[PDB]
């Protein structure tokens, strides 16, 4: 509790972010765990509730089958406003408690006392903001008495007034916070692809991968050249190579699949669900390549 | 460059949509108005180049707020939504100009907040002034977020000697007998409702649940309406507003019990 270690190795598992889609091709019992979004379950802060009645019950069946995660989306807790206002220890913080959660993800962003102004703004690489942000993430760690990780951001255009790259960054942020690392292949490939100059080699080797807890694994599409991180598409054969170099240089705890949102999750997407067992093979792949290299 | 300052500068751009014809019809070093600061436009300058990602910035911030203007009604008011969807009005026409008059507002974890301004924008929509039912609907949804809203830091008032009305409950007089919705559910919006006046009794059961719809008498409306300040030592039953000054029993005093039952009052204890 005073300070924490990564946990023992949990397993892979499954986002869990379609609620009424995802439930019906439940496949055996090897899935063991599933993440739980802390922004889908969290009720309104001008109320006196701190989950969704109607989630309560969601998560009493499922805190006894499978172990489920945290992760902390529109959180606010690398903004300007003071920690104690931010909807992350007013809320994020008790439902990852609620939900008896091992460790909690948190992405790496901007937000204000707002959500929906998070995306697109990766926050500022430089050692000014390294200083400010890893006494929040340090302080926030200790409310919630948990590890807590940092998911790795894909964007378009860094913050301006960047002083380092985002590999220096990051480790920068986790060795003076003392937090931990949530490793994101697919934001890391579409970082590679569409940023100048984004040398994917130099990146793995400058993370301090004994920090990484978990792993995501997910799959976007692009198609003339607008918009990515879709977060649908087919997970790509490089984002492989990555996940099976990882486990070669470190051990996570655990790592999870991201997928499409139900209905749009863009200006313009496809909502189509008659491929299930393109999932289903995609949770095969790395629950094989994890057992490659289980400790 | 600090990053409060580029932050602040964005939070400028995506509420006021005049700067964003600006930027976006003039990429020119000096055609888009000097008017930005000095400190401003060395953040725009920066973003000179790539000026195709800055308009695919914006837009993805309108279509997440005018989604969350659904997230708002569904959380909120989800039987006036569900009324709105049948009658076919467009939201999204109506997420527009409501946004615009906020300009652009992020409302963030305020949903309830969010709500009650959207069912006040929508209760003086044209479109919506042909049907009073689901008028007199989003009115008794605007009371339920205002009982959730009057949990936050209520006057925390100590039990003692008075009957006391408490804040996890409260009461809409509706116009028409909303019932007929609330007992099928599936005719929100769709069927035709007479004009006769209700008593719904907005409450809670325990204060992490969802709260619930339930009608009293006339009589029990009369008796917490006459609770608005807790002036009920026995006065209560003399506080009949002069048309009575008879202190009865079990006429009056099971439709106490009902009420405390449903966490509408305290009794002196
Ligand atoms: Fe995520
Ligand atoms: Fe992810
Ligand atoms: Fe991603």
């Amino acid at each position: 509790m005073p300070d924490f270690v990564k946990p023992a190795p949990i397993g892979v598992g499954i986002q869990y972010n379609p609620e009424i889609l995802d439930w019906f091709p439940f496949e055996d019992i090897q899935v063991d765990i599933l993440e739980i979004l802390l922004d889908n379950i969290m009720a309104p802060m001008d109320g006196p509730q701190i989950i969704k009645p109607s989630a309560q019950a969601m998560i009493e069946r499922l805190g006894q089958k499978f172990t489920l995660l945290a992760h902390s989306n529109y959180g606010c807790d690398f903004g300007f406003s003071a920690l104690e206002e931010t909807a992350a220890v007013q809320r994020h913080v008790p439902l990852a408690k609620m939900l008896n959660s091992p460790w909690v993800a948190n992405h790496c962003f901007y937000g204000d006392q707002s959500w929906l102004d998070i995306w697109s703004s990766p926050i500022q690489f430089s050692a000014a903001e390294v200083a400010r942000c890893a006494d929040r993430a340090q302080s926030l760690q200790t409310l919630y008495g948990m590890p807590l990780a940092h998911e790795n951001a894909a964007y378009y255009l860094e913050c301006p007034g960047a002083e380092m790259r985002e590999a220096e960054f990051l480790a920068r942020l986790v060795q003076r916070s003392g937090t931990f690392l949530h490793l994101d292949l697919h934001n890391i490939y579409t970082n590679h692809l569409n940023l100048k100059g984004f040398d994917l080699k130099d990146y793995m080797d400058t993370l301090p991968l004994d920090k990484v807890i978990s792993v995501h694994l997910a799959g976007g599409s692009w198609h003339g050249g607008l918009y990515h991180d879709w977060h649908d598409a087919c997970v790509p054969e490089p984002v492989w190579d990555l996940y099976e170099d990882l486990l070669s240089r470190a051990q996570p705890s655990a790592v999870i699949l991201e997928y499409q949102g139900q209905a749009h999750h863009a200006q313009t997407r496809i909502m189509d669900a008659s491929d299930e067992s393109m999932i289903v093979r995609d949770v095969q792949r790395a629950q094989a390549i994890w057992s490659r290299y289980n400790r | 460059m600090e990053a409060e300052q580029v932050w602040k500068l964005w939070r400028r751009v995506l509420r006021d949509e005049r700067l964003q014809a600006q930027l976006f019809s003039a990429t020119d070093a000096t055609h888009w108005l000097s008017g930005f600061s000095e400190s401003e436009s060395k953040i725009l300058s920066v973003y000179a180049q790539q000026f195709d990602r800055v308009k695919w910035f914006v837009e993805n911030y309108q279509f997440r707020l005018v989604n969350s203007f659904l997230n708002a009604l569904e959380t909120g008011a989800p039987l006036s939504l569900r009324a709105l969807l049948h009658i076919n009005v467009d939201l999204n026409a109506q997420s527009k100009a409501f946004l615009r008059d906020r300009q652009w507002r992020d409302y963030g974890p305020q949903v309830y907040t969010y709500c009650e301004d959207v069912l006040g924008f929508l209760a003086e929509a044209d479109e919506l002034q042909g049907y009073p039912e689901i008028l007199d609907l989003m009115r008794l949804e605007r009371e339920s977020v205002r009982l959730y809203r009057g949990l936050v830091d209520p006057e925390s008032l100590p039990a003692d000697n008075r009957y006391q009305r408490t804040s996890m409950a409260r009461l809409y007089e509706t116009r028409f007998a909303l019932s007929g919705w609330l007992r099928q559910k599936d005719q929100l919006g769709l069927t035709r409702l007479p004009e006769s006046t209700e008593h719904v009794l907005i409450y809670l059961p325990t204060l992490q649940a969802r709260h619930k719809f339930t009608l009293i008498n006339a009589q029990a409306a009369r008796l917490y309406n006459c609770l608005e300040q807790p002036q009920s030592a026995a006065g209560l039953f003399m506080l009949i507003n002069s048309d009575s000054a008879s202190v009865p029993g079990s006429a009056d005093l099971a439709l106490l019990d009902r009420l405390e039952q449903l966490n509408a009052i305290r009794k002196p204890l």
